[PDB]
Parts: structure tokens; C-alpha cells; sequence
């Protein structure tokens, strides 16, 4: 019941078992080999089953590098897919694809239960009937691009804008207000930035609520496939057992599809349009349909998306976008201005910004904020060239209330307390709708351009403007 | 500048196998000093020619192409 | 002065009409080059896909 | 025996294996009549066209209907010929599919009728007409500005409510009235309800008794839509060969022939040419349109609709249609809103026959003067919209007063429009319309109102209409 290696074709290894002892698809195979002489290399590999060939032969995908493999090496069948430990053991611990701790805090004993990677999606009988809004405490997020509880979010942001700080206060806010564990899954994206994000987990205290799975660009594309499913089956334990509203962060899901396109050319498939695997929509959907809110708990997912060369028409960004419910676009021009978080208010959209979901008052206030900020992003060249003195006394009221709104969109964060000394705030939806309504009505035109900067509520605007002397 | 630098050359008359293994040889020579405590700068002049060399290397080994026939 | 202001408005009208004509000629030459690049792009991608299918 | 059986079914492509030395030739028809023996079978009446010889006594075919239900080993009979399609007086007033079977509900054609093969070589160099003669239609814009040719190919650029079907229908009526010929409408791969509307329009206008209609619609396989223009063309060839008369042959959207050939080429597994079109694009268009010629005893003239995809006249399917077009008639919606029927654009419609060696010197000079006056009138509409009707010039006012009467004299009363307007319609000979436009250009009818020229056949009917008006 233990077979030989026939082919080693890059990351793809072909293994032949005995007749009648074939493994099922997606089962994890093991190669544990000690060097018989000086002409051999010690090898510890994990292969997952991908195809069944003709004469008892199985094409597999490797999780680590295949360098050193000899034809004829013995392969161990585990009888199960990749088992990954879940539970309270995973909190604060950094994991690889195989559910092994990357960090040196210890090893997980064999008594803990391990959920398999590959799982069917939740049925139509089990989901939530209507949309609930995942309340974050962030005024740009709660006002203009509301996150639904159980949906998928697209971060369109680079570096130097504050993506990691936004991630960390999402973890902090869902941990302190919803009791929600977060799970970060780094899928093939810049080992240095994952290290920075982990040390900021350690600094902010956010690490004690987060389980982390890293498979970066260095690892072969089977690992970069199964990372997001490892993080998702860590989140599914808390949803399906603890009944929690879990966060699940997938950094750059474009890598989950291009890893599949790297593997599928070597598996023996015909190339699809644009060089992407032919099974791209189904491999995307088998990831994205396990991220649902059932009757017990919920898994909402904020997902960074890197669009290559800002081309929104190639099939892998198209199939990532077809699963999205909202986008939050992180803009450098707001981060240089001093607005934290630097969420672009006009470009960040949501499916939930509709009066059947948010209500009539929230929809009207959010739509009027979008209208005054869009009217303000039509006078930018006129203000920059021709000046303020020449515009009109009706459009300078527009830029007046637009600056008062645009600086009130920024918050003090709980994770930015260690950097500035300011404690940070969780702002409910009703109070931020009331605050933007009172700014749109004109109650706070006499207060200056600051004192809206980096405050939670509108009573904090009143207190900071009285602290400024006004 | 030759008191501290190492030049690794894989010219166009050399076969594409030697253009394919030039950045990996350069970064191996770098990481020898990196895992000792030294600080290394590795300049990869025209990695696009490595991509063309690996495209040649994969097309002659009869591997299926992708976009622009890169593997 | 009134005659010069009338000739000013007429000269700006003629200049902007010639600007529209030059812009439309640039539009039609760029759509010819657009159709050439569109045909070249589709024949390139179909040659890539059928070469990858012939590879197997 | 000439009965072999199916080895492979893959979509519309069916491979059939015969015995050695008994294979059918390329382009023959293969019939599958199968009665279901059990409850586990389906009754099948299916027709295959031979496309290739794959070797090992096998034959790759393309299907004319759905291949759903075919069993490997089901017997296939060899007809010994290509698709035999009935011809003669039994086809006039009848609607056929691609197999030459009557779609109509009156009855089927008996088996003693003459049936011609689809695939025939083009008529020889011995048999063609030495001269270029003009197909006189009775339409003044056609007979004056874009003259048709017996044996010529003519492009219609129009559709979507400009009057393509009315022009088609009046062409059938005028040719079958004066020249004694018939018409064949080949609807190649278009909408089925539009084919129904066109059937009922030809039915209630009385035009259908002198035409033969062939429809292969969108629901049929690409191997069926590739052969619709050929199976209408083999009906027109009977009337120009055995009867010896001048025959119309309409191909609605000849672009569907090109893309159906492209789809058959992609199903057959050929390497595609530029823009995804078959490699055999120019030779399939040639093998269609070199049988549309003027021979010594008769002719087929052909009025064809062209889609011009992506508005690109350099696209290979328009670029291979246009190398066979001998004239172009352009239907414009701005002339249909104005009240000019037919809506043929007088300046955009061009012809190869509009040359003094073919039409004569007087026809050519009158047509060029009409084109110059209408081009100057189009160059003067912006001056009329800017400066006004006054203070333009005296000669330019004469050009406007001339060109409006010319532009409204282009329209006719059709015999098709008699059932809608009551006006009996007219056939205008080409000498009569040359003499009429010459008398307009000389200034003989400047004193008449311009609404007397609207919807009037000859140049005496306009003065009788002006006497009846005032």
C-alpha cells in the first residue's frame, strides 16, 4: 500500500501504488526518506493527490521543493487529506500550509483534533436569510462602504497607506465588540511584509486573538494554493463550533489563482483564455463559498487584491471581483494629507449601501456625503490653479462642508495608541450617521478645520474645539 | 570597486542553461556571506534575459507554453 | 474697439472649430490604429492558446 | 456494403467507420435513421456531412442537427452523393431548411423530383459572359447612382428598422415582373422570429409566389449554417441553367457564413488563421461567390447583407466579402426619418458599374452631377444651420433649391407599399430616370413644389401630381 515515484516534473510528482490501493483525490501523501549513502539527500515532503492516471499512477502536487527526488522512492499514504489543527491552540501561533508551527513557541501534540483542508461549501438550507451588517467602528467603513456579516471585502491598497493598521484595528474591534477571532492567511505575498505584519501583531497585542498562516512567494505553488484553505478551515472551527463572527484575511487572492495556473500547465491541462487554468471559476468558488454566514456563526473576509498593471479585464481579477460585496480603496493622497484611515470615500463602494439594508436615514446621509465629496472632487484643479477668492460664495460653502466632512472621516485607532498616546475609539453606526447628518445640516460650520481631525464622535469634536479655544 | 565585488557573467554566446543559472549562482555567492553576518548587494542586470533563457529552456524540453510562450 | 471685440469672438470661434476638426482627424487615425492593434491582439492570443493546446 | 457505423461522437462532430475501399467521398451526405429498440434508446433522424478522411477506414463528419442520443455502433448509410436538394417550380412559394426539406406545413415534395447536389464547381471560363450588362431594377437611386450588374454581388449596409426587407421585397417584385426571373432568399443564421416576420411580409404582399425561401437558423449546428447559402444557391442555379433567366439570390447576413465556417473549423480541430477565422476563409467565400456569376444563358445577381463586426472594414471577414462586391447600397435612417422611401444613402452608396464604358456617357454625367449637387447641399446644411437660408449666395440658393428637388425625386412609390398607402407603385426604366434627373438638373421643373417630387415614379407623374395639388 506504499508506492514508487515514477516522474518528478517540476513541482508535480507522479506516484504509482498497487492495484486497488489508490488514494482518493486531495489526500496527503508523505515521502520520508533517509539518505542511504553520500549520493542522496534527506527528504521530507508532503504531496496532495490531484489526478488519477492510467495504470495505478497518480499525479500529485508538492507542498515543498522537489529537488533531490529519486525515481522509485517510497511514498506513504495517509488515507486522508491535509489535516490542520484547529481550536484555541491556534490562537497566537504562526502556521505553514501543513498546520505545523513556523515559530519556535513549541509543537502541537497529537491529541488535538485536526480538520481536513477540503470541505464542501455550506448548503442553501443553512445560510442566513437576509443581510446583516458587520459593524466595525470605523466611520468610513460603517458609513460609506458597509461590511456585511459573512461577505467578502476587497482592499485595493499598496504600501505606505496604512493597510496593516486598518487590518489590526479590524481584529481589535471585532475581538472587543463581537468576540470575534480573526485569522490572517498570507497567500504568496512578500515574506518581509508578513514579518512586519507579525511583529506589529506582537506590538499591538492583536496577536493573542489571531491565528496566522503564511505561505509566501518562496514556496512552490501547491503551498500557495492550500494556504487560503488552511486559514479558512481554521476560521470554520470557530464559526461551526463557537458560533462566532470570525474575520478571515486573505492577502492577495490573485496569488491563489496564479498558483493554480502555474500548477495546471504541468498537470496536463489545456491552457484557458489569458493563460489561466481552465478550472479557474470553480477553484475560486470552492474557496469563496465556504466563506459564508450560517445560522450558527459567520465568517466575513477582508481580502487584499493586487490587480496586475491595473487591468481589470483579465479573468482572475474578474472572478475575484464577482465574489466581492464591498471594496475599500486605500489612497495615498489621503494618507499624505493626514487622514487616517486613508480610505478613498468616493471610490470605495458597497453592495450593502442600500436603504433596505442600512435604513433610509443612513442611506440619505451617506449619499449626501458622497455627493458633496464628488462635488468637491470637481473643483480641485480650480482651487489649485485659480484660487479660493474666485470660485463662488455657493461652491466655497461646498468646499467648506467638504473639508469638515473629509477630516471627520478619520479616526483615532486603538492600535495607534502606542504611537500617539491617544486611546482610540469604537464609533457605532447611529452616532456616526448623527455626526455626519449634523455636519451636513450646518451645525458645526463655526468650528475650525481641525478638531474634526482624528476624533471618534461629534462630542469629541466639540471638546477638542473647546480645547483649541474656539 | 573590484576590492569587494564579484562579477558573474553569462554572455549571449553561452547556452541558455548558463543564463538560467546565473542569478541563482549570484544569490548563492551572496547568501554565503549573508549567513556569516556580512551585508551583500546583488545586482541582476536584465532578468528579462533570464526569462527568455528559461523560455528557451522549457520550450526545448517540450513543456507547454503560456502567454507570450513563457512557461 | 467693438469691431475688434467682434473679430476676437469670431477668431476664437474659427480657432475652436479648427481644433475640433484636428481632434476628429486624430480620432479617425487612432481608431484605424486601434483596429490594427485589436486584430493583432486577438490573433496573438489565439496563436498562444492553440500552440499551448498543440503542446499536449 | 456501404453501411458503416459510428465510432465517435463529440458534440456536433461524429466519426463514422466504413469498410475498406467503400468510404464516401468528401462532402457527401450520410443519413442516420434509427428506431429505438428498447426503452433505453432514442429515435434518431440525423444527417452528417463528410469533412475529412482520418485513416483506418474512418470518416470525420459534421452534423446538421443535434447529436444527442447517438450510440457507438449505430449504422450509417451512404447516400452516394452530397445533400440532394429539390429544384424547380416545386420550390417556389416554399420554405426549406438546409437539407432541402420543407419547413412549411402544406406537404412534402415527392421522391421523383429532381434534386441537385450542393457542392458543385464554379462555372467554367468557357461559360461566362464576355460583357458586363446592367440588371435593371426600376428603383431610381439604384438605377441612377449605384447600378446593379447581372452576375454581380451587392452589399446592403443597414437593418434595424431602415427598410431592408421592403427593399428586398420590391426587388423581388420588380425583377419577377419585368425580367421574368425569380428570387431565392437564403436566410443564413439569423433570428427565427425575424424569419417568421419576413415570411409573413412576403406572404401578405403576394411576393412569395415568385420566390423560394431557405432558412437555417441559429438553433441549428454550425455545419448547418455553413451550408444555407449554398442550398439556396443551388436552387437559383437551376433557374439560371435549365431555365436560362436572370435570378436574384439574397443572403441575409453573409457574415454568418464566415463565422459558421470559423466554428466548423474550430470543431474540426484546425489551427486558426488571423482573427480566429478559418484558414479556408478566402476559398470558402470564393467557392460560394464564384457560382454567383453571369453565364452565357443566364445570371445570378446577389444582394447581400454584411454586418461589418466591430465597425472595422479591415476585419478579414469584411475584407474577404468586399473583394467580390460589385456594388454597395447603403440604407440610412436619417433619410427614413425624413420621409424618403427607399432610404438609400445617395452619396455613400457606390458602384463599380457607375462608369461611362458600362452605363453610357449620359447616365454617367447625370449621376455625377446629382452626386455633386447633393454633396454641395450636405456642405451647405451647416451654413444654413449657422447663417440661415438668407444671405448665403444666389448660386448656392440655386444649389439648395435644385438639390432638395433632386433629393425628394430619389424616393419612389413601391408596389409593396400599395397595401399600406393605396398608391399603386411604379417601375421606372433607367432611360426615364436619367432623362428625368437631367430635366431636373437643367432647371425645367423649378417652379413646381418640392412635395410634388416626393414618392413619384416618372417625371410626368410629378407634373400631374403638381397639377392635382395646385
Amino acid at each position: 500500500t506504499r508506492g514508487r515515484v515514477i516522474q518528478v516534473m517540476g513541482p508535480v510528482v507522479d506516484v504509482k501504488f498497487e492495484n486497488g490501493h489508490l488514494p482518493a483525490i486531495y489526500n496527503a501523501l508523505k515521502i520520508q526518506h533517509k539518505a542511504r549513502n553520500e549520493n542522496e539527500v534527506d527528504i521530507d515532503l508532503t504531496l496532495e493527490v490531484a489526478l488519477h492516471l492510467g495504470d495505478d499512477t497518480v499525479r500529485t502536487i508538492a507542498m515543498a521543493s522537489t529537488d533531490g527526488l529519486i525515481r522509485g522512492m517510497e511514498v506513504i499514504d495517509t488515507g486522508a487529506p491535509i489535516s490542520v489543527p484547529v481550536g484555541e491552540v491556534t490562537l497566537g501561533r504562526v502556521f505553514n500550509v501543513l498546520g505545523e508551527p513556523i515559530d519556535l513557541e513549541g509543537d502541537i501534540p497529537a491529541d488535538a483534533r485536526r480538520d481536513p483542508i477540503h470541505r464542501p461549501a455550506p448548503k442553501f438550507e443553512e445560510l442566513a436569510t437576509e443581510v446583516e451588517i458587520l459593524e466595525t467602528g470605523i466611520k468610513v467603513v460603517d458609513l460609506l462602504a458597509p461590511y456585511i456579516k459573512g461577505g467578502k471585502i476587497g482592499l485595493f491598497g499598496g504600501a505606505g497607506v496604512g493597510k496593516t493598521v486598518l487590518i489590526q484595528e479590524l481584529i481589535h474591534n471585532i475581538a472587543q465588540e463581537h468576540g470575534g477571532i480573526s485569522v490572517f492567511a498570507g497567500v504568496g505575498e512578500r515574506t518581509r511584509e508578513g514579518n512586519d505584519l507579525y511583529h506589529e501583531m506582537k506590538d499591538s497585542g492583536v496577536i493573542s486573538k489571531t491565528a496566522m498562516v503564511f505561505g509566501q512567494m518562496n514556496e512552490p505553488p501547491g503551498a500557495r494554493m492550500r494556504v487560503a484553505l488552511t486559514g479558512l478551515t481554521m476560521a470554520e472551527y470557530f464559526r461551526d463550533e463557537q458560533g462566532q463572527d470570525v474575520l478571515l484575511f486573505i492577502d492577495n487572492i490573485f496569488r491563489f489563482t496564479q498558483a493554480g495556473s502555474e500548477v495546471s500547465a504541468l498537470l496536463g491541462r489545456m491552457p484557458s483564455a489569458v493563460g489561466y487554468q481552465p478550472t479557474l471559476a470553480t477553484e475560486m468558488g470552492q474557496l469563496q463559498e465556504r466563506i459564508t454566514s450560517t445560522a450558527k456563526g459567520s465568517i466575513t473576509s477582508i481580502q487584499a487584491i493586487y490587480v496586475p498593471a491595473d487591468d481589470y479585464t483579465d479573468p482572475a481579477p474578474a472572478t475575484t471581483f464577482s465574489h466581492l460585496d464591498a471594496t475599500t480603496n486605500l489612497e495615498r493622497k489621503l494618507a499624505e494629507m493626514g487622514i487616517y484611515p486613508a480610505v478613498d470615500p468616493l471610490a470605495s463602494t458597497s453592495r450593502a449601501l442600500a436603504p433596505e439594508i442600512v435604513g433610509e436615514e443612513h442611506y440619505q446621509v451617506a449619499r449626501k456625503v458622497q455627493q458633496t465629496l464628488q462635488r468637491y472632487k470637481e473643483l480641485q484643479d480650480i482651487i489649485a490653479i485659480l484660487g479660493m477668492d474666485e470660485l463662488s460664495d455657493e461652491d466655497k460653502l461646498v468646499v467648506h462642508r467638504a473639508r469638515r466632512i473629509q477630516f471627520f472621516l478619520s479616526q483615532n485607532f486603538h492600535v495607534a495608541e502606542q504611537f500617539t498616546g491617544q486611546p482610540g475609539s469604537y464609533v457605532p453606526v447611529k452616532e456616526t450617521v448623527r455626526g455626519f447628518k449634523e455636519i451636513l445640516e450646518g451645525k458645526y460650520d463655526h468650528l475650525p478645520e481641525d478638531a474634526f481631525r482624528l476624533v471618534g464622535r461629534i462630542e469629541e469634536v466639540v471638546e477638542k474645539a473647546k480645547a483649541m479655544g474656539v | 570597486a573590484l576590492d569587494y565585488t564579484i562579477v558573474v557573467t553569462a554572455s549571449a554566446s553561452q547556452p541558455a542553461p548558463l543564463l538560467f543559472l546565473a542569478p541563482y549562482a549570484g544569490v548563492a555567492m551572496g547568501e554565503y556571506f549573508m549567513y556569516k553576518g556580512k551585508h551583500v548587494l546583488v545586482v541582476y542586470d536584465d532578468l528579462s534575459k533570464q526569462a527568455a533563457a528559461y523560455r528557451e529552456l522549457s520550450l526545448l524540453l517540450r513543456r507547454p507554453p503560456g502567454r507570450e510562450a513563457y512557461p | 474697439l467693438l469691431d475688434a471685440k467682434a473679430s476676437e469672438h469670431a477668431a476664437r470661434m474659427t480657432a475652436m472649430k479648427n481644433a475640433t476638426d484636428n481632434a476628429n482627424e486624430l480620432i479617425r487615425t487612432l481608431t484605424l490604429s486601434y483596429n490594427r492593434a485589436r486584430q493583432a491582439a486577438i490573433t496573438q492570443e489565439i496563436t498562444e492558446i492553440v500552440a499551448g493546446a498543440n503542446a499536449l
